[PDB]
C-alpha cells in the first residue's frame, strides 16, 4: 500500500483502494475542530 | 480573528475577519481596592492603534 497524490489516477491492474483507519477520537478533532486559532475557546 | 469584547470585557465575543488598525479605543471596567480596603470600580478609556 502506498500514497498517490497530485495528478488524476485510474487503478492499474491489480491495484485496489485501501481503507485508512485512524484510532478513536482522532476523527472527531479532524471534523470538528477546523482552526484551533478560530475555535480555541472550546 | 477570534477577540474580546463586552462592558466587563469578556473573552471570545466578537469574531472578525480582517484586522483593524487604526487609532481606534476601548473601554473597560476594572474592579480595584486601595491600601485602606475600599473596594471600588473604574471605567477607562484607551486609545491605541
Ligand atoms: N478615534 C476614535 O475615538 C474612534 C475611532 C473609531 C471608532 N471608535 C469607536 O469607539 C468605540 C469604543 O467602544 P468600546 O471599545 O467600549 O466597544 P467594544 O469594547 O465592544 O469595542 C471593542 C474594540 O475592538 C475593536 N475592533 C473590533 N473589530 C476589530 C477588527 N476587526 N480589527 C481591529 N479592531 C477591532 C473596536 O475598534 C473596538 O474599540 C468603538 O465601538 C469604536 O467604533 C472610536
Amino acid at each position: 500500500v502506498r500514497a498517490v497524490i497530485g495528478s488524476t489516477y485510474m487503478l492499474t491492474q491489480d491495484e485496489v483502494l485501501w481503507e485508512k483507519e485512524l484510532p478513536p477520537g482522532v476523527e472527531e478533532l479532524l471534523n470538528k475542530g477546523q482552526d484551533p486559532l478560530a475555535d480555541r475557546g472550546e | 480573528l477570534s477577540l474580546s469584547a463586552g462592558r466587563p470585557k469578556r473573552p471570545h465575543a466578537r469574531r472578525a475577519l480582517c484586522l483593524l488598525l487604526g487609532p481606534d479605543f476601548f473601554t473597560d471596567v476594572i474592579t480595584i481596592e486601595t491600601a485602606d480596603h475600599a473596594r471600588l470600580q473604574l471605567q477607562l478609556a484607551y486609545n491605541w492603534h
